[PDB]
């Protein structure tokens, strides 16, 4: 609408996605390391042997 | 005694501008024309 309130709650969806997009794009770089901890420990023999 | 003179412009405007809009979402408070009644009540505060 022509109300700034219409623009103001249009802001508070943008400031909802702008925190979420970094959250999922962060979650891959966080997820990148977590794979390396699996694929090392999958090929890691226990060092007493 | 006919054909008089009245306003064609539809009567004025209330918009929730920065006086209202700040009070609108932050507290939930709304005052019709907070500009002057904020101004005047700030000045009668200093008399």
């Amino acid at each position: 609408d022509g109300t700034g309130i219409s623009l103001h709650r249009q802001l508070r969806a943008i400031q909802q996605l702008a925190r979420n997009v970094q959250a999922v794009l962060g979650a891959f770089e966080r997820g990148t390391a977590d794979q390396m901890l699996h694929v090392l420990l999958e090929k890691a023999p226990p060092l007493a042997l | 005694e006919d054909t008089e003179a009245d306003v064609p412009v539809t009567y004025g405007e209330m918009v929730l501008n920065g006086a209202n809009l700040v009070t609108a979402l932050v507290m939930g408070k709304a005052v019709r024309s907070l500009d002057d009644v904020g101004r005047h009540l700030l000045d009668m505060q200093e008399e």
